[PDB]
């Protein structure tokens, strides 16, 4: 009874979760309409947390896929994952709604589809014996995932008050603003809701995805459909200490609690090294334990856009370093001995810090039971560089006199412009103030 | 050969970095926790140059001795008070005796002090890197005759050790392995290995542990502290420091001449190279 | 040996075995093994109860509460989780090689109880004074877990019990350093000290 | 922890390091990305020190290659060593700027590529344990390699005031003036940086290269195009105390420290004996080490233009004799015993001089692991004969009229020509003053 309903919502957010669900069948090694293997209980030692708790003798996904675009739910059946999803909770065969592109359009459409959105996730969290929480797999990009998603962070936060809240935030591309210009308004609107009706975030910059897609994959030009590959991997990578053995704080409310020093200091930088084609053929011949988990303490894999002078003028407070598959686990403390001799990572000395290392035995699948994958879940205090990026683009646009009565056409009829500047400046001083 | 004679010289190189955490003593922590955190980083110092892994560097262990280097307050050192201790264990101790361990601590300790001279002389070469932490390449406010007395210093040390390195390595490695092995019937090795060890320290320097050659290596060390402390930071005090060095080298020349007998220690032949140098000007 | 003792928590099992596996694992050996269970049974209840006070929670008491729970959970996690994690994975490995190797059923029992007294000593030194320091660490999350279910001046009672166990681990640090200086358990508890260092 | 960044710069500087890296794979006898022999770990007991160890099945050079013509580094692309170098980490594949041939082009192009030029050698070090220094493998020939490389002789000894500077300067052919006609200008400007913005230097004359190529390697056809073949051999010879262990002077700053008496004297004459072909028809019966150091105390290998009555009117002050590999190491001290009886050594007519002998092993590689090898890294006071050659070809150009205005087309617009002349006669004279 550690059941999570993931709320894949938004146009880009459904796609990062689509290929997330196609990965879990591949590592439990089952045909997606049954358990057809015995590796289902021996290899993966959990049978529920992203599955419905049995009463039929089957394991159905605990998934909701809500969008206002039917293009995402019609792309279910262009693949054989339309006999894994069932049409009454996980989708609704044809569902319309607004274009919508404006945040304040979808935010009031949350308030009249209030009956179905709070009775669609409770007609599937009515087999659970105590809910772990809701992970809002929703995009910050577009006005569909962002409009409805800033609403649900308020209402699952007043009827489920001890529930774990956690988002997979994915931003809109910031280096194209020749096709969009509403981009600093709709982004910062969600971020205000993230620093007081939410507890944890995961911040994923899109230009810092595409940094890696040209530095590890080597495509001619990154575009939506080549961006679902880096995001979907880090999702199935975060539940490799919740589905596979650990021992202590291997529940989801153990790891995620220890990466939050305090509300408004929870912005987690993510790194994921294995996408390259000549580092994928170095694990067949085994690479050393003394270099595959010190490379998760080397900053060159970050999915947050920052400077390289702020990774040395700022220090880690909570860092998680997940090695997968091969590990050789009797030199994992030898690897931890050597952090002090190279000094690649710097650590707080004003107060306690934690370098959490974990290893887990995964189920059979050649990309992960023979291949070393390293997932980083940092908490580094140069996240204020993103908050400068969104405030410096917000104030520049309101002086060109745009979105001051052209964003107020739906549900906004009050002043709230300096309310968004002041809360961002609160966050940027209270992080920096928490560590000397 | 690799960890006492330093033919894996990458270890003695890593030692130079550990010796860059020293610069004399005391000023370093004194705890019973001081060997506990220091025996680890020395075993790791072979990996610190990225060579091998611990499983042929666990034959070597270190026992840190405590001695007063504040000269009544205890503060320990890694010049002559850091000692390699070879293991006694069931596979090799047909070669291992406690007498032969006494001289493993002596060779490892004899190398380490002369190496701290050579290292700290190159701390001076980083000081004076030019554009413009050098200040001055010649007179006035002196560099010309300063550096003239500096170069005849680093002549003498680099060419003394050079002669000492060649009697240390070549006959000892031919004497040992080949001979012992070839003579086959192997029994009671530790009476032969110690005779080997007794020829090996004859080749090192020996000095009969009493003779003014031992007084000149003590005394040229006492000026070497005045050379690093003045250059890190007095020009009349510079030139006095090497006038005492010139006293000590001219004292050495008269000692070579009363050691000259007809053939008497392999250092003697190599010393008469330098004697005929002295004759040439 | 006295650490692990009957309180409100004294949880074990009694493993059902029969001949000829009953002399592979002596019940007297199971009493020797269930106290090493018990040492890890307390520190996961410590560690899980600092999660359960974190999820039960600016204003006056609220802002101070995030700093005492953040500092208290890293105290519990750097001594307990790390020392156990460098324990459990090598100990599985040194037992699979004593498992296969045996031509008798009193050989694998002797190779298990000469394993078992090493595991006690390096994880817990014999003296009642490590008891004293575990409970004070535990009493500050005990002042916490009721105060998140009760609804200032509550913080300074928590801070006085925070300073009580801080003085005592420093006294514990001196008890680490007056040990053998020769046997690898001092090397184990030094690595405890470096995890609390960063 | 003695990681050195080679800064290969210029038209020739890229070529002498192109054949340096190529020399290491062939002397360790392995693939430049594989292992096909066990001599790689057994011969070379510190496989990474100018490389880094495998994690992708490929060797990683610690090299940068910038130049003002993009043609020379595309002549590194053409060659099949693109699985020993990286054309996005190890070089900028097409880097332009000047025509060029002016010294003043590249000196002003390091100061508008000032931000990028120290984030490519400090991004080239990023897993390093600790830096030894920089070797500026740059060219004096042309104004391109000389132009930007002379700016880095200053900024690398005060942004890193404790790291090593030492240059492989290679001059353009002094039997031409039709290759580069700005040659007396670009030489002397760098020679001002060689005496006071340096530490130690290696100056290599080009006409003494072709003196040896027809007398020890006996090719009929003396040309300017044997410039890189004799150089790449002495480059790989100089670092057999860092890529294979030493004992005393077990660092490279060990050898180089004892060959510098004063600033302005440190110009080392390099000699390397194994070029003889009559020592190779007598390698079955093992050639002798008793007459191979009568080539380091008598001319037979100088790549420095020096006179024949300047090996007697000047003496050795410091002389280092590096024996390498198989050599019969038990009579090399017997060989140094018979030097003093003949008097082949030369010592100053006042105080101390020193004939240093040291030894070091090498990996399997028959011309210096089956034959006696002699490297001389000399320090002779006869180095003013070249400084008179460069000064006498410099003032000769000013009575021809050229580069008194054709140098001031970019950057230089103030007079400082008799300022480079005046400092040079100060150099040539204090050296003669320093001895009786």
């Amino acid at each position: 009874p550690r059941e999570i309903i993931t709320l894949q919502l938004g146009q880009c957010g459904n796609q990062i979760g689509f290929e997330f669900w196609k990965q879990l069948c591949a590592e439990h090694g089952i045909s997606p309409e049954g358990i057809v293997e015995e590796f289902a209980t021996e290899g993966t030692d959990r049978k529920d947390v992203f599955f419905y708790q049995a009463d039929d003798e089957h394991y159905i996904p605990r998934a909701v896929l809500l969008d206002l675009e039917p293009r995402v739910i019609h792309s279910i059946l262009n693949s054989p994952y339309a006999n894994l999803y069932n049409p009454e909770n996980i989708y609704l065969s044809e569902h319309g709604g607004g274009a919508g592109n404006n945040w304040a359009s979808g935010f009031s459409q949350g308030e009249k589809i209030h009956e179905d959105i709070f009775d669609i996730i409770d007609r599937e969290a009515d087999g659970s014996d105590s809910l772990e929480g809701f992970v809002l797999c929703h995009s910050i990009a577009g006005g569909t995932g962002s409009g409805l998603g800033s609403y649900l962070l308020e209402r699952l936060n007043d009827r489920y008050p001890k529930k774990l809240v956690q988002t997979y935030s994915v931003f809109p591309n910031q280096d194209e603003m020749s096709h969009v210009v509403v981009q600093p308004y709709n982004s910062l609107l969600t971020l205000k809701r993230l620093t007081q009706n939410a507890d944890c975030v995961v911040v994923l910059d899109n230009t810092a995805l595409n940094r890696i897609a040209t530095d590890r994959l080597h495509i001619q030009n990154p575009s939506f459909s080549q961006i679902n590959q880096l995001v979907s991997t880090i999702m199935s990578a975060s539940t490799t200490t919740l589905r596979y053995p650990g021992y202590m704080n291997n529940d989801l409310i153990g790891l995620i609690a220890s990466l939050i020093p305090t509300p408004r200091l929870h912005f987690l930088m993510t790194g994921y090294t294995p996408l390259t084609t000549d580092q994928s053929v170095a694990s067949v011949r085994k690479t050393t334990v003394l270099d595959v988990m010190r490379r998760l303490l080397q900053p060159k894999n970050v999915m947050v856009s920052t400077g390289r002078d702020r990774q040395t003028n700022h220090c880690y407070i909570a860092i998680l370093n997940i090695i997968q598959g091969e590990v050789d686990p009797t030199q994992v403390h030898k690897s931890l001995q050597r952090i002090r001799e190279r000094k690649l990572a710097n650590f707080i000395p004003w107060g306690p810090a934690s370098i959490q290392v974990a290893l887990s035995r995964k189920s059979p699948y050649l990309p992960s039971a023979h291949r070393v994958s390293g997932l980083m879940m940092a908490n580094h205090t140069n996240i204020s560089s993103l908050f400068e990026r969104t405030c410096r683009q917000y104030d520049k646009l309101r002086k060109r006199e745009a979105f001051l009565e052209q964003f107020r056409k739906e549900d906004i009829f009050k002043d709230n412009f300096d309310e968004l500047d002041n809360s961002r400046e609160i966050v940027q001083q209270l992080i920096d103030e928490y560590h000397a | 050969r690799h960890f006492l004679l330093m033919e894996d010289g990458e270890f003695a190189q890593s030692l130079s970095d550990m010796l860059f955490e020293k610069l004399g003593s005391g000023q370093t922590p004194s705890e019973l926790l001081n060997p506990l955190v220091l025996n680890s980083i020395l075993n790791k110092a072979l990996q610190y140059s990225l060579h091998g892994d611990s499983s042929l560097a666990s034959n070597l262990t270190f026992a840190l001795k405590y001695l007063p280097e504040v000269f009544t307050p205890t503060a320990p050192d890694a010049l002559s008070c850091l000692e390699l201790k070879y293991k006694v264990d069931w596979p090799l101790n047909i070669v291992i005796t406690d007498t032969c361990m006494n001289k493993y601590s002596r060779i490892f300790s004899f190398l380490l002090q002369l190496k701290h001279m050579v290292w700290t002389l190159r701390d001076v070469w980083f000081h004076l890197k030019r554009t413009a932490l050098v200040n001055q390449a010649s007179n006035s406010v002196q560099y010309r005759q300063l550096q003239l007395y500096r170069h005849e210093m680093q002549h003498f040390v680099k060419v003394i050790q050079g002669y000492i390195a060649n009697q240390i390595l070549h006959v000892t490695w031919c004497e040992f392995r080949n001979k012992l092995s070839a003579v086959s019937n192997l029994e009671e090795i530790y009476k032969t290995h110690a005779d080997y060890l007794n020829k090996a320290l004859f080749r090192g320097l020996l000095t009969e542990k009493a003779a003014p050659l031992m007084n000149i290596i003590h005394s040229i060390f006492s000026l070497i502290l005045k050379f690093r402390l003045q250059l890190i930071s007095n020009f009349g005090l510079m030139q006095q420091s090497y006038n005492t060095f010139k006293y000590y080298s001219d004292f050495l020349f008269e000692v070579v001449s009363k050691l000259v007998n007809r053939g008497y220690q392999p250092h003697l032949e190599d010393f008469l190279l330098r004697i005929n140098f002295n004759s040439y000007y | 040996t006295e650490l692990a003792l009957s309180g409100l928590e004294s949880f074990s099992f009694d493993y059902i075995v029969k001949w000829p596996l009953s002399l592979i694992i002596n019940r007297k050996a199971l009493t020797r093994y269930q106290m090493l269970f018990r040492h890890m049974f307390y520190c996961k209840h410590v560690e899980r109860l600092l999660c359960n006070v974190w999820i039960s929670n600016s204003a006056k008491w609220f802002a101070g509460a995030f700093t005492l729970r953040q500092r208290m959970l890293n105290f519990v996690q750097n001594i307990q989780y790390y020392m156990m994690f460098e324990v459990m994975e090598p100990t599985w490995h040194i037992l699979e090689k004593n498992l296969k190797s045996a031509s008798n059923i009193d050989d694998v029992l002797s190779h298990h109880t000469s394993f078992l007294d090493n595991c006690l000593k390096d994880c817990m030194l014999t003296n009642p004074e490590l008891l004293k320091i575990f409970s004070k660490l535990m009493s500050v999350c005990v002042m916490f877990t009721n105060c998140l279910q009760r609804f200032e001046s509550t913080i300074n009672n928590f801070d006085s019990n925070f300073s009580a166990h801080l003085m005592d681990l420093l006294d514990k640090l001196s008890m680490y350093s007056t040990s053998d200086c020769e046997h690898s358990m001092i090397n184990i508890i030094y690595r405890l000290d470096f995890n609390g260092f960063y």
